């Protein structure tokens, strides 16, 4: 058995992010940190097979093999490294994985300007859709309470060229109820939303 | 290094299946996993060698053939609605300990093909007031009715195919969420320069890859065959 | 109402053989969508109506690939490349373009073997209807072609006559054969005043009537 | 598994009312239309309407306007055909057949699944319930008599199903008093009379007659 810790860790971009993994066979030889994106397969990044710490860029693993131990922190941790990391663990040249851990690096926010804009359709006028945007990662976006009603996620954005992150969820209902004012009325949206 | 093909498959239950792997490492050692979100990686069947096959933890309704060492298919015999998973195929030297994944394989086993849709996308233009407040302009995509959740959503830009200033939903919406067979949704954003979307000269295309059902298959409703297709919506650039 | 009508209404055809159903409406059938909604059904004897062809010439998943459908604008036919045994049945057009939907008369289906004459069996009365009253004696004649048959009954060598009711099964899916059962109903009092008990069967099969009885009352 | 398993066999008397059900499995129910159709005996099929048991959308052939209601019980998946002031021409099997266009698709103007048909007798005349009575036996014949019943139909059956291979159910024959009797036979090895046992199963639905009658060789 391999084991992990629990829940998905929310860390703040610049924070390490700190994983652990204790294995149960004490004849355990070789220990293993793969990384895993949302729909994408798991990818090797760490492998160590002593005592002591292991460095590779932003990656730290450490093993104890007395305390039957393993650990992984993502020093300077970037929105990036949001995925899910799994531990394994073998003997000789099976592989026993963990369940996972999910991490979430939150962006560094610093000049917020939180809006719900309203967007249309390239093709209708009549269709669009609510773009709550430009709010800091301290904001959490509540899924939908009604059926014909459909919220999605903050989700980060990255304009690599200028260093510029910006988080964002949309909205959207064909019920003849829904405005953009009272589509995100679910979550604690910040006092100063601009909305036009 | 390691390849499975195909990546995306919807099966009729009791139909067969045989996803493939093939490696080109010389590796000796070949396994199989199924990918669940309650309980992670679980191994169905493993290779020590040519020739050589053994049980994993879950073997039940899959055989695994081993005849040469690049190859190691996974045979789904009569498939069942238990088997809708994603699947892993690694290989591992087996003589260096490490284990290398392949791409994976997306798998839904329906009732029936009648649940399957292609998705419908539509992109909606920059908001005015985001433009002027913010001298940025933001591009959503919406994927929606799409069954199962094998899609492929990329933005592209005057022709190539675009990452910087995107994020599209990890997890796509049940539009039906009580339902097994709910038909989702997926949303996608691309934000831009104002300066940029001001330029009548750039397009901008949302493009969903689905994949569905074969031209082989048989079907009886008047709506089009929901077949493997790309379906997508555009914008053009506009000075207002 | 759109008339749906059929041509021919009985059709006999040897295994082997090709057939055709022709079906013809009193108006067009292209839907404002484009399609046109003419379909095929055959319903076997004692089940549910069966589809076939549906929108003209499309085949239904399951059905054999020697059916097939093609027509346009008021006529449309149905082909079996190849009739089997099993294709036994009755086969009607249908209209849904327009509503109300509409059928066609129907078109049997009857297929052609050689002559095979009746095994012939007889049974007297139970005793728990005996006591009751009543007697029926009863005639199976099983798995013979063609249809055409004549059963006699006689008591103590008197030939009967109003006494007796008979009913004959459709043609068979696997040996295109018919059946035919024939009861003979007479009060306990009479039954019991008579001791032969025989009921005579000709059939192309026979070359001579074959006699099934059995003694006691 | 798809099944449309109807109501069973009525007798109403001219001027009554009968509301056949017909109860869908295997399948998500609201997501596809369903017809009724109506064959009387020896003739063809006549669609009478539909009901879309998704929005309670109904369509009607102008013969039985004024007389036919179609409704739906989403909770049990059952769909309803009621026709009221029923005449001697009413006498039919009526059955349920499915649309084959799920969620909305033009598809439904053809029909997959049908089920097995109600038969409706109408007539002033009494229910009966039949009495069976053996037709003991290289090959034996051997067979059951349901004799005496009102109206229209009985299912007969041999070891609940286990035996059909030489099965042969005659169509029933209408007796002077007005009441039907029919025949079940069934050939069997001559070799095997005293080794396997033989049970007939007859059901007749309108008077809640189930009889499994044993046959046994004089
Ligand atoms: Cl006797
Ligand atoms: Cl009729
Ligand atoms: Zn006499
Ligand atoms: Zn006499
Ligand atoms: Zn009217």
């Amino acid at each position: 058995e391999v084991e992990q810790n629990s829940g998905p860790l929310s860390v703040p971009e610049g924070a390490i992010a700190s994983l652990n993994c204790t294995y149960s066979d004490r004849g355990s030889q070789s220990f293993f940190w793969y990384r895993q994106y949302s729909g994408k397969s798991p990818e090797l990044i760490m492998s160590i097979y002593s005592n002591g710490d292991k460095e590779d860029g932003r990656f730290t693993a450490q093993l104890n093999k007395a305390s039957q131990y393993v650990s992984l922190l993502i020093r300077d941790s970037q929105p990036s490294d949001s995925a899910t990391y799994l531990c394994a663990v073998t003997t000789d040249s099976k592989l026993q994985f963990g369940a996972g851990t999910q991490v979430v690096v939150t962006p560094d926010i610093q000049n917020p300007d939180p809006a719900v804009y309203q967007l249309r359709d390239s093709k209708s006028s009549d269709k669009s859709v609510c773009l709550f945007t430009d709010f800091d990662s301290q904001t959490n976006v509540s899924q939908s309470k009604d059926s014909d009603v459909y919220i999605t996620d903050k989700c980060v954005l990255d304009m690599r060229s200028m260093d510029f992150k910006s988080n964002s969820a949309v909205a959207w209902s064909n019920k003849s109820d829904f405005a953009c004012a009272n589509a995100f009325n679910n979550s604690i949206i910040p006092e100063d939303t601009f909305f036009p | 290094g390691v390849t499975q093909t195909p990546k995306f498959q919807v099966l009729k239950t009791g139909q067969s299946m045989t996803l493939q792997c093939a490696q080109d490492m010389n590796h000796e050692y070949m396994s199989w996993y199924r990918q669940d979100p309650g309980m992670g990686l679980r191994l169905i069947h493993y290779s020590v060698g040519a020739g050589i096959t053994d049980q994993g933890e879950v073997p039940n309704g899959y055989n695994v053939s081993r005849s040469t060492t690049e190859d190691f298919p996974l045979r789904l015999l009569s498939a069942a609605p238990s088997q809708t998973s994603v699947y892993f195929c690694a290989s591992r030297p087996g003589l260096r300990p490490e284990q290398y994944f392949g791409p994976g394989t997306r798998l839904t086993v329906t009732e029936d093909l009648k649940n399957v849709f292609p998705p419908e996308v539509a992109v909606f233009e920059p908001s005015e007031a985001e433009i002027s407040h913010t001298q940025k302009a933001t591009l959503v995509c919406l994927a929606t009715g799409f069954y199962p959740d094998h899609v492929e959503l990329s933005w592209w830009v005057n022709g190539k195919e675009v990452h910087s200033g995107v994020c599209t939903d990890p997890q796509p919406l049940k539009e039906q969420p009580a339902l097994n067979d709910s038909r989702y949704a997926l949303s996608s954003r691309l934000r831009v320069s104002a300066t940029f979307w001001q330029d009548p000269r750039n397009h901008f295309r949302c493009q969903v890859q689905f994949y569905g059902l074969s031209e082989n298959d048989e079907w009886t409703q008047d709506r089009a065959k929901p077949v493997t297709q790309i379906v997508s919506a555009e914008a053009w650039g506009r000075a207002d | 109402d759109i008339v749906m009508t059929q041509s021919p209404l009985s059709l006999p055809v040897t295994p082997g053989e090709p057939a055709s159903i022709s079906c013809r409406s009193s108006q067009r059938l292209v839907h404002s969508n484009g399609n046109t909604y003419l379909h095929w059904y055959l319903q076997k004897p004692g089940q549910s109506p069966r589809l076939l062809i549906y929108r003209v010439s499309n085949r239904f998943p399951g059905v054999p690939d020697r059916f097939s459908g093609s027509g346009s604008g008021t006529d449309f036919t149905l082909k079996i490349s190849r009739v089997e045994a099993e294709d036994v049945g009755v086969y009607y057009c249908s209209q849904s373009t327009h509503v109300p939907y509409t059928f066609g008369q129907g078109t049997k289906l009857e297929i052609k073997r050689t002559v095979a004459a009746p095994s012939v069996f007889i049974f007297p009365p139970s005793d728990e209807q005996l006591k009751s009253g009543t007697a029926s004696v009863v005639c199976l004649l099983n798995n013979f072609y063609p249809r055409e048959a004549k059963v006699q009954w006689k008591v103590d060598n008197a030939l009967q006559s109003g006494n007796s009711q008979e009913s004959v099964t459709e043609q068979d899916s696997k040996d295109s054969t018919y059946s035919l059962s024939s009861t003979l109903t007479l009060s306990k009092a009479d039954y019991e005043k008579h001791k032969v008990y025989a009921c005579e069967v000709t059939h192309q099969g026979l070359s001579s009537p074959v006699t099934k009885s059995f003694n006691r009352g | 598994q798809v099944q449309l398993v109807q109501s069973g066999a009525e007798v109403k008397k001219p001027g009554a009312s009968v509301k056949v059900s017909c109860k869908a499995s295997g399948y998500t129910f609201t997501g596809y239309v369903m017809h009724w159709v109506r064959q009387a005996p020896g003739q063809g099929l006549e669609w009478m309407g539909f009901i879309n048991p998704y929005n309670d959308d109904i369509q009607s052939n102008e013969r039985f306007r004024g007389r036919v209601t179609m409704t739906r019980d989403t909770s049990i998946s059952t769909a309803y055909m009621e026709l009221s002031r029923l005449r001697s021409d009413d006498t039919a099997v009526y059955y349920c057949a499915r649309g084959a266009g799920y969620n909305f698709d033009g598809a439904y103007r053809f029909f997959d699944f049908w089920g097995q048909g109600t038969m409706v007798t109408v007539s002033s005349a009494s229910t009966k319930g039949p009495s069976v009575f053996p037709l003991a036996p290289g090959t034996a014949a051997l067979g059951c008599l349901v004799k005496d019943y009102f109206p229209e139909p009985v299912t007969v059956s041999w070891n609940s199903g286990a035996l059909t291979s030489g099965v042969h159910t005659f169509p029933a024959v209408l007796q002077s008093s007005g009441l039907y009797s029919l025949s079940s036979v069934v050939t069997v090895p001559s070799s095997s009379l005293g080794t396997q046992t033989y049970i007939c199963n007859v059901n007749h639905k309108p008077s809640n007659t189930k009889v499994d009658k044993k046959v046994e060789p004089k």
